[PDB]
């Protein structure tokens, strides 16, 4: 009976657990490739400036 | 004193006094007469078993639902139905204590004017209030913005709400509810064997949709893999043993949320009807509606509704907003805990119908300013 | 002590203590009331967002200037504004700080007679002066003749100036401003499928028009020329999604000032009442104010208008004359800058209109010695 | 030969030959494919209803409209309707008539662009026109001059003129039309227990809302008047029987049009914006435009409208000048039968954008001299 | 019992789906607040160039 519902219930806990996992890591992946995107655009021009300062 | 939130709902009559976390006493809302002859004498039956007792002796009775789609269709099996909330369930005497009962958008007047009625009237209380079925789910939340869909057995109904103004000309109320799906499982059930016909057997096929039937995240794909493998057959014991097997029936149940065609209604499934709420609200305040929708009511408990519901949403609304679903672990009870929560407040307090003010206006109150 | 500079302006409020380079604190001039009902209790819901704070919540608000075309129309909401920008934007209080507003030329003397009523019997100040909002530029450009073209949002005029000596016989004021643009765009981006109605949605064509709009330098070859290519259709991102594209909505709708026949006004473009204004001057001093054209105002900061400008006034002038625009990079906070500097000047110490004096004459003092 | 007098419209398909009192042909224009499954075989069933036929097999299609507001959203459904009126409706091959079709005013350009190019290469007619849809309701009545408020089923539009030269600076168009008033009619019904739902029964909401509703003269007596007495209460039987008693739902439903707050729209009504049509133009023609309001379209049908206006703009207008509207019986095809005048002018002979001008210019000649 | 050793997991869970909520909630803020930095980088650069446009 409530053997059942603990059965089901552990069970059913596993699921969510091991999809999100994937979702996480790729959020963090993609979250890196954009910063690593505007770390690529920010140093060019803020060096393009160095070369402009005081022109 | 302490305020008496009851929530009649339909379905199950959720009740408890304001200020607690879930409420005290929560039961079916049936009332059954018996329908045989009966011999033995001097037993004490009864001529009608309310609430819980029915769901007992429900192989004998004949239950009938005093509420059929947020209206109420038989007044005097609802004023059972409260006499008996009050009286066993709470055991307080309704001439002491404020009262806040619940209801649909968009319902008809008279249920409304009578429902303040009888409880003037009958169990003559100091003064009630009749709050509307989402604004108390956004309470609970404890947002002030959000767009609420509050799909629960009666009655679907999406209302949205931004920095607390309500915006009435976006309400979407439509009649697919988790009755409807009980008996289309019941209809398609056939479909293997298993034939439920008596209304004590719906309760049966109740129970089959809330323990077995899930929402598929993609149907076709779900409909395929059910059509060659057995990975889905899960099995379930009838109250007399005979189990039975399950088959494609478990996810095309709750499918009918999403394609109201199934059961031949015209209209959207909630997927669409939500975003048909959204575009007409202004331009302006479609972002945090999107960022904070709100999933209440029994209904929306089947697992896997909040990844299926966001997928649909994301393909109708533009690629740049984000779309995010709230869905709390406490559904079920959302309403009453928004209700307890508004009844506990203290700028509430003077918003009450006192019971002087209904005595110089009529029962037509509750349409003027005390809402 | 230190002097109030603050502009009332139409469109936004621009104020801060003079001697400083740009205004303190700077947000539109709008009063919203709201609208819908509001279910929420104890949201803490005002009655009436004004300045930055209902550009925000302007989702469920009904925005509405309280100056129209220089002159004031409500004065109780504009009374708000300055209560609001008193106490709120900038924190000092007004009954111990001199005040300095500016007001458009050849507009009503009542308006002038209340705006000076209120401000001595409201906010109690200590000695407010009235200046016309075309020398403050002249001010802030430090030149000492000059004619100012000062296109505001809510009016357009041209003040011409000779060493000091204004011209009263030739100031040219024409009611075609920011605003009337604003809803030109509006009604032309009609012809390619968007609709803006809501007086909230009059916010997203303003700022449409101030990212997107620029002045053509030869109008019908970039007539032509938008109607074969694509290279000028730039995309913009509504608050909710859904980009649009504006084709030769871009040039067209500035173009208005340089032909007030689009939105059907009669008079001649602000390319020619600036000759105009010129040639009611003497004979003698329109060399000088031929090379010394200033721009000030919000409006005059479209892209490429400093050159149009330039080459009408140069087709229309005779061909000897050096025609030179002078457009500063700070246009916008040109006469707020230039009320700075008047303010913080020792010899203008004595020009206030002291509340003893107004005590003695009335309102009617501004009309007098003390303009 | 003679000339095809088409009117799209929204609502009504009106068309007829030119030169005749009334259109020959009226009839909704709806595309409802069917629904359901279909067990009987050689039925004949076909795949799309489209006319008058779909007004009578509704029970088991799903109509839609193929026209929303004034624009054409589903070309390929609008392609049918043309067809079906040209062929069965007239039974006049179109290779051999010009066609003088109508538009709404301030319409996307794609949509007019569009109509051309179908009418020339699918139906290929000879020549083909279109028309503003307010200066034909001005022919109609014979004048020369007055402000004509369009009123139809889609959109609301205001054109004003003067001795033949129209004003393009004030044409007001408002949205709010017939089909918002029978989607607010249908959302107040459930007040009393009726819920209409499906897409057919918009139609009986329809037919109530033409039957039994009527604009009051003073909305406030009204509403006080129909909450104390019964006089008001007018029933009406559904397609089925049970027939239902609208109470001051009767008055409510078409007061939307001087109050579009009740259906959230922002805008002022149909009294005031023809007063602000007025306004914006010049000084000099204001009294003939007082003098000449001329109703017109579909929607300005209900019983006691041509009084309530006049109320109000009296109320708005200076005292001194004489309001007159002129509401002729015959209003709901007036757009019509100025079409069919025009057409059958001898001047307009050589205004029809010839095939051979088509095929030089492309579907963009609409836009020029031929307009 | 049998209850306990599957109930130890119901309640296992519970944590489980709260740290990946709301980390899950933290990091789609953070990357949409990232990319609507780098669309105004973007947008900056390219309106500053033509802004420009020559004078
Ligand atoms: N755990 C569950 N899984 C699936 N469906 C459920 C679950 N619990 C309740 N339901 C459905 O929701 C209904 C109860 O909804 P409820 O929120 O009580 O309605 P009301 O708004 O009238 O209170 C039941 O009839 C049942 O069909
Ligand atoms: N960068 C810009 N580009 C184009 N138009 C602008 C720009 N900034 C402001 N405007 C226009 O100018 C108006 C502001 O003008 P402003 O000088 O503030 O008026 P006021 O004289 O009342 O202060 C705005 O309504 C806007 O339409
Ligand atoms: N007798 C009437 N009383 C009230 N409303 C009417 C009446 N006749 C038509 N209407 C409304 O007007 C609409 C028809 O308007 P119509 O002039 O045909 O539009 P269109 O300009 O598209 O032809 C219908 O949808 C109906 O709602
Ligand atoms: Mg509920
Ligand atoms: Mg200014
Ligand atoms: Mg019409």
């Amino acid at each position: 009976d409530k053997l059942k519902e603990a059965e089901t219930r552990a069970e059913f806990a596993e699921r969510s657990v091991t999809k999100l996992e994937k979702s996480i890591d790729d959020l963090e992946d993609e979250l890196y490739a954009q910063k690593l995107k505007y770390k690529a655009i920010s140093e060019e021009l803020d060096h393009a400036l160095n070369d402009m300062t005081s022109i | 004193t302490t305020a008496l939130v009851c929530d009649n709902g339909s379905g199950l009559v959720k009740a408890g006094f304001a200020g607690d976390d879930a409420p005290r006493a929560v039961f079916p809302s049936i009332v059954g007469r018996p329908r045989h002859q009966g011999v033995m004498v001097g037993m004490g039956q009864k001529d009608s078993y309310v609430g819980d007792e029915a769901q007992s002796k429900r192989g004998i009775l004949t239950l009938k639902y005093p509420i059929e789609h947020g209206i109420i269709t038989n007044w005097d099996d609802m004023e059972k139905i409260w006499h008996h909330t009050f009286y066993n369930e709470l055991r307080v005497a309704p001439e002491e204590h404020p009262t806040l009962l619940t209801e649909a958008p968009l319902n008809p007047k008279a249920n409304r004017e009578k429902m303040t009625q009888i409880m003037f009237e009958t169990f003559n209380v100091p003064a009630m209030y009749v709050a509307i079925q989402a604004v108390l789910s956004l309470y609970a939340s404890g947002r002030t913005t959000g767009i609420v869909l509050d799909s629960g057995d009666g009655v679907t109904h999406n209302v949205p709400i931004y920095e607390g103004y309500a915006l009435p000309h976006a309400i979407m109320r439509l009649d697919l509810a988790g009755r409807d799906l009980t008996d289309y499982l019941m209809k398609i059930l056939t479909e293997r064997g298993y034939s439920f016909v008596t209304t004590a057997e719906r309760e049966i096929v109740r129970d089959i949709k809330e323990k077995l039937c899930y929402v598929a995240l993609d149907f076709e794909n779900e409909m395929a893999t059910a059509a060659s493998s057995s990975s889905l057959e899960k099995s379930y014991e009838l109250p007399d043993g005979q189990v039975i097997t399950i088959g494609n029936e478990r996810f095309r149940c709750p499918e009918t949320l999403f394609q109201p065609s199934f059961i031949g209604m015209e209209s959207a499934g909630i997927h669409e009807t939500t975003y048909n709420s959204i575009m007409k609200c202004d331009i302006d305040i479609r972002k945090d509606l999107y960022a904070n929708n709100v999933l209440s009511g029994g209904t929306t408990m089947y697992p896997g509704i909040a990844d299926r519901m966001q997928k649909e949403i994301t393909a109708l609304a533009p690629s740049t907003m984000k779309i995010k679903i709230i869905a709390p672990p406490e559904r079920k009870y959302s309403v009453w805990i928004g209700g307890s929560i508004l009844a506990s407040l203290s700028t509430f307090q003077q918003m009450w119908i006192s019971k002087q003010e209904y005595d110089e206006a009529g029962p037509s109150i509750v349409h003027r300013k005390c809402f």
